[PDB]
């Protein structure tokens, strides 16, 4: 199952 | 010896009940999910029946259902749910679909609580002093329960309140499941240290809930997950440089040091008016450093409750285990050994 805060996280500071 | 069963359809669901079980009427016309109220004739009781929604929709479900089952089989507290009975329609496992709970009516939630116009200080003692006396024998089971919020904790007319759906509870262990709790309530380690957390989540969620009952609103109203993170840490404050080497990701580090930096708010500040106590509790539940957070037994023996705590009335449990939790199984498994905690349930005497 995947990580859905890393994807939010990494989005937010690209 | 199988009942008399009889069925009705109650809000675009089939309900199919034992016939001492009479009247069926949907708490707050269906809002609360699936639950209606009952008079028991077999007992002259008034009950609340659940009827559990899509217990076997999935593996991840199924396991759910029985852990829930089996925890509730388990427990015995005041402050936690009871279950006086449990039946399925199914005359045999090939047909077992459906699983009902039956409890004693309570009659509202705190969520009705937290808009009442004429809450105490007193009121708020005595509602958070038994959240945490539950959820001192929940823990001390090795139990973490992992959604506490407001529309999970029962309030009946003498202000007794019992935690609610063990759903997604379940014996604590180094790695349990990543996306759990709902959101307002979930604790920031859950986001920062994917599946690491351990039981003080569960005092995290309490410290929001207490904090709604003293302002009458959600604590951390986030509509995502960077909009969550940053809602708690404008007041818990961003983390030191010895916090941030416990955040096990990265890319949530990344995140948190591009933002503006922001001390701990000084919580007497936010939560105008209250008990100075009550602040207190609340600076020792909401810390950002999960091991630096109160615990349910020490939070019992704070000040705030010096009315209601007594050393010798807050039991602990006996330790729970788990059977068959530790693998992957099949629906059909997990069916299997739900149906049998089914049929084997004895209830409680009148
Ligand atoms: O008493 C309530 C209750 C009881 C049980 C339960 N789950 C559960 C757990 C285990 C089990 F075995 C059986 C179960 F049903 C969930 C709730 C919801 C809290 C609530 C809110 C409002 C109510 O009536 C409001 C009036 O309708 C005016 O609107 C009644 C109840």
């Amino acid at each position: 199952l995947a990580n859905p805060f890393e994807n939010e996280f990494k989005k937010a500071s690209e | 010896e199988r009942p008399t069963f009889y069925r009705q359809e109650l809000n675009k669901t089939i309900w199919e009940v034992p016939e001492r079980y009479q009247n069926l009427s949907p708490v707050g016309s269906g809002a609360y999910g699936s639950v209606c109220a009952a008079f028991d004739t077999k007992t002259g009781l008034r009950v609340a029946v659940k009827k559990l929604s899509r217990p076997f929709q999935s593996i991840i479900h199924a396991k759910r259902t029985y852990r829930e089952l089996r925890l509730l089989k388990h427990m015995k507290h005041e402050n936690v749910i009871g279950l006086l009975d449990v039946f399925t329609p199914a005359r045999s496992l090939e047909e077992f679909n459906d699983v009902y709970l039956v409890t004693h009516l309570m009659g509202a939630d705190l969520n009705n609580i937290v808009k009442c116009q004429k809450l105490t200080d007193d009121h708020v003692q005595f509602l958070i002093y038994q959240i945490l006396r539950g959820l001192k024998y929940i823990h001390s089971a090795d139990i973490i329960h992992r959604d506490l919020k407001p529309s999970n904790l029962a309030v009946n007319e003498d202000c007794e309140l019992k935690i609610l759906d063990f759903g997604l509870a379940r014996h604590t262990d180094d790695e349990m499941t990543g996306y759990v709790a709902t959101r307002w309530y979930r604790a920031p380690e859950i986001m920062l240290n994917w599946m690491h957390y351990n039981q003080t989540v569960d005092i995290w969620s309490v410290g929001c809930i207490m904090a709604e009952l003293l302002t009458g609103r959600t604590l951390f109203p986030g509509t995502d997950h960077i909009d969550q993170l940053k809602l708690i840490l404008r007041l818990v404050g961003t983390p030191g440089a010895e916090l941030l080497k416990k955040i096990s990701s990265e890319s949530a580090r990344n995140y948190i040091q591009s933002l503006t930096q922001m001390p701990k708010m000084n919580f007497a500040n936010v939560f105008i008016g209250a008990n100075p106590l009550a602040v207190d509790l609340l600076e020792k539940m909401l810390v950002l450093d999960s091991d630096k957070r109160i615990t349910a037994a020490q939070a019992l023996a704070h000040a705030y409750f010096a009315q209601y705590h007594d050393p010798d009335d807050e039991p602990v449990a006996d330790p729970y285990d788990q059977s068959f939790e530790s693998r992957d199984l099949l629906i059909d498994e997990w069916k299997s050994l739900t149906y049998d905690e089914v049929i084997s349930f004895v209830p409680p005497p009148l």
